């Protein structure tokens, strides 16, 4: 639970900014927070999805964009589900399908 | 104010006996004040604007001497200086023609993930303004598809500066690309068409490539060995891999997990 | 439950695939044929 | 801020074009395909293809 | 970004770089986390004035990345600059590896000490007995009784029978604490035989521990020796519980073997 929150909370301005922590997030051990309660675990897959988006989607992360979409609750779409619904097939337009 | 530099920096001293005094002079900058970004004392800029301009001209003649491994040390520390949020020059007469110069050498480095990871600092400067940085990204954008002739138009159609060391790496890394593009299923090409697809009239560079690869020198002839024959009709490699996979089905079918 | 923070703020599909191939291709075919009777 | 990813789609558009026409026509001149794809240049329409 | 100036070949810019490796070792710590590991280059180099500080910060960056043995070895060879501080959240990191690899090596050394023993890097035991002296000087001896077992070293446990703590139940009850969680016979019998002679060299020699230990220990002559000390001492009121706990808890083979040393 410190393994969980302190990594998306680490991420959210690194994405917003431009730090090198993406390969840091490759070599990070805490890429698993081990069943982080379907909120941090759910959005975490999106926050690591835009990582390989800006580092050149090779069809690797559309399954985890899709996974981040299918792990999201019954709240609304304009929170972030609009944004994952956008980027999720942005990258499929990068593929061709 | 410990300047020592302001006489032979603009007049050309290409690898003369200025450069060792310049490097130990930068050591004298290190003994005075660290290039740690000096978070306090914002009024003290002489360690930042002046010494940074020293470090970017020291970046600048590094391509003039063609010192590649030190060049990214200089330019990397420059990018670490524009990493600072402290109110500085927002840019200069150099920041486009140096950051995008790093984008153009880095593009010649054939590291495209780093080519796109470096674009997360200058947004609006992409298309809506800053044509001198629009030129490398539209350039490599043309290198993405089969835009070749437009790339060799850009080659020369450089508006910014020389960029010669970069467009010669670019002159090569496309020489092997055409030198592969002859190797597709084509007809007998005469000694004019593929002779003029690059930028040559008749040197023995067509003998360099015609003896390097096939499409051999013939009776106005380039030879097509479009064989592509041997590789199909493999059952045994599926008769091993599928022999793995079917057992892998049987493991997670009856054996309790 | 469902805290969900704010960083940002049939009947429909076969017609949508008709819009996929056929979003805007000549719309009202009624006179183009009669404009090709004299040219073709 | 997706614009830096939107900008690279022209590669994928021309892949859609060459897959579409290469699937549709069998024996087609290169002096037609740049004209239908509004590429303005057959001489590198050899090269994209 | 400061990692870029590791090609100077002047042994002062390496020192100027390691000026900036201890305070800013959290932000571009992530940068030089896996990318550059030229610590061992200058560390094994003939270039001195570095190799001292560098294995410290290698023992910082390789720590969090799961290379606990890499930070353990560079923790060993890092020098006086390494162990100069114990005022962070990092002495806890290095003792939990060094005492660990110490004593889990010393179980194998408890098997075979003779030959192929430890090449101690001069603090691999130095902070064992040093932090042990911290446990002695920090007034705690319910733990200093414990790590003295954990080190698999006998004479330092023999040293802690005379310490800043006194001996009312200590080094007497410690044996009740050891008979329960006592693992085998091989580590039991040596400690058991080494404590009960200084129990005889104690001011008042206890008798139930030296009877009970010796029937736990199979020494059918030493109880005839201290039994001879009670014949010479001439009091059968204290030559009593040494003898009827001996009959009560001893066996027929043990009494029929000790009868030769008792009648002689």
């Amino acid at each position: 639970d410190g393994q969980a929150t302190l990594l998306n909370l680490l991420l959210r301005n690194y994405l917003h900014y431009s730090l090198y922590d993406q390969a840091e997030k490759l070599v990070s051990k805490s890429v698993f927070p081990e069943q982080a309660n379907n909120n941090e675990w759910a959005r975490y897959l999106y926050y690591t999805g835009r990582i390989k988006a800006i580092q050149l989607e090779y069809s690797e992360a559309r399954r985890t964009m899709t996974n981040a979409l299918r792990k999201a609750p019954q709240h609304t779409a304009v929170g972030f589900k609009q944004t994952v619904h956008k980027l999720l097939i942005v990258v499929e337009l990068l593929l061709g399908e | 104010m410990y300047e020592q530099l302001k006489g032979e920096w603009n007049r050309k001293s290409p690898n003369l006996s200025k450069c060792g005094e310049e490097l130990g002079r930068l050591k004298l900058v290190l003994l005075e004040l660290n290039f740690l970004p000096t978070t306090g004392t914002k009024l003290t800029k002489q360690q930042l604007i002046l010494a940074r301009d020293i470090l970017e001209i020291g970046a600048q003649w590094s391509i003039l001497r063609k010192d590649i491994p030190s060049f990214e040390r200089y330019m990397a520390q420059l990018k670490c200086y524009y990493f600072d949020y402290k109110e500085q020059l927002p840019e200069s007469a150099y920041m486009h023609q140096l950051l995008g110069l790093n984008l153009l050498f880095l593009l010649s480095q054939n590291r495209v993930a780093e080519f796109h990871t470096e674009l997360e600092r200058l947004p609006a400067k992409d298309i809506q303004t800053n044509v001198y940085i629009k030129h490398p990204v539209s350039l490599e954008q043309y290198l993405m598809e089969g835009s070749y002739n437009k790339v060799f138009l850009a080659k020369g159609n450089i508006p910014a500066e020389s960029y010669t060391f970069f467009i010669d790496i670019l002159l090569d890394t496309i020489r092997d690309e055409i030198a592969g593009c002859i190797e597709k299923a084509y007809e007998k090409i005469l000694f004019t068409e593929a002779t003029r697809i690059l930028f040559f009239n008749t040197p023995k560079k067509m003998t360099d490539y015609a003896k390097k690869r096939g499409w051999v020198l013939g009776p106005n002839n380039y030879y097509s060995f479009a064989s592509q024959q041997q590789k199909p009709e493999d059952t045994t490699i599926p008769s091993t891999e599928l022999a793995k996979q079917v057992i892998e089905y049987a493991r997670q079918l009856e054996m309790i997990v | 439950m469902s805290e969900k923070k704010q960083p940002v703020d049939e009947d429909n599909w076969d017609d949508d695939n008709v819009e996929d191939d056929f979003s805007n291709q000549l719309r009202a075919e009624l006179e183009k044929h009669g404009y090709k009777m004299e040219t073709s | 801020g997706t614009y830096t990813l939107i900008i690279r789609l022209r590669h994928n558009v021309i892949k859609t074009g060459v897959r579409m026409i290469s699937l549709s026509y069998s024996r087609i001149s290169l002096a037609d395909i740049a004209q239908k794809l509004q590429l303005d240049s057959p001489e590198d329409a050899e090269f994209i293809v | 970004g400061i990692i870029s100036l590791l090609d100077e070949d002047e042994p002062q810019l390496k020192e100027f770089a390691l000026h900036k490796l201890n305070a800013v070792v959290n932000d571009f710590w992530a940068e030089i986390s896996e990318s550059v590991d030229k610590i061992e280059v200058l560390y094994e180099d003939e270039g001195f004035r570095s190799r001292q500080f560098a294995a410290l910060v290698a023992s910082k960056v390789f720590y969090h990345l799961g290379a606990f043995e890499e930070s353990l070895n560079y923790a060993l060879g890092a020098g006086d600059l390494f162990n100069v501080n114990d005022n962070s959240e990092y002495v806890e990191t290095i003792i939990a590896k060094c005492i660990d690899h110490y004593t889990k090596q010393c179980v194998e050394n408890a098997d075979l000490p003779e030959g192929e023993k430890k090449p101690i890097d001069q603090r691999l035991e130095g902070i064992v007995n040093k932090m042990f002296q911290r446990c002695l000087d920090d007034h705690k001896y319910k733990q200093a009784i414990g790590i003295a077992l954990e080190t698999r070293r006998l004479d330092v446990f023999e040293k802690t029978i005379l310490e800043s703590n006194d001996v009312p139940g200590m080094l007497a009850y410690s044996l009740k604490l050891c008979m329960s969680l006592m693992q085998n016979k091989q580590f039991r019998n040596k400690v058991l035989r080494v404590l009960v002679k200084i129990y005889m060299n104690l001011e008042k020699p206890d008798f139930i521990n030296v009877c009970q230990c010796l029937i736990f220990l199979d020494d059918p002559q030493a109880v005839s020796d201290i039994l001879e000390k009670l014949v010479k001492e001439d009091n059968l009121l204290m030559a009593y519980q040494i003898c009827f706990d001996l009959y009560e808890s001893a066996s027929q083979q043990f009494l029929s073997s000790v009868i030769q040393n008792l009648r002689t």
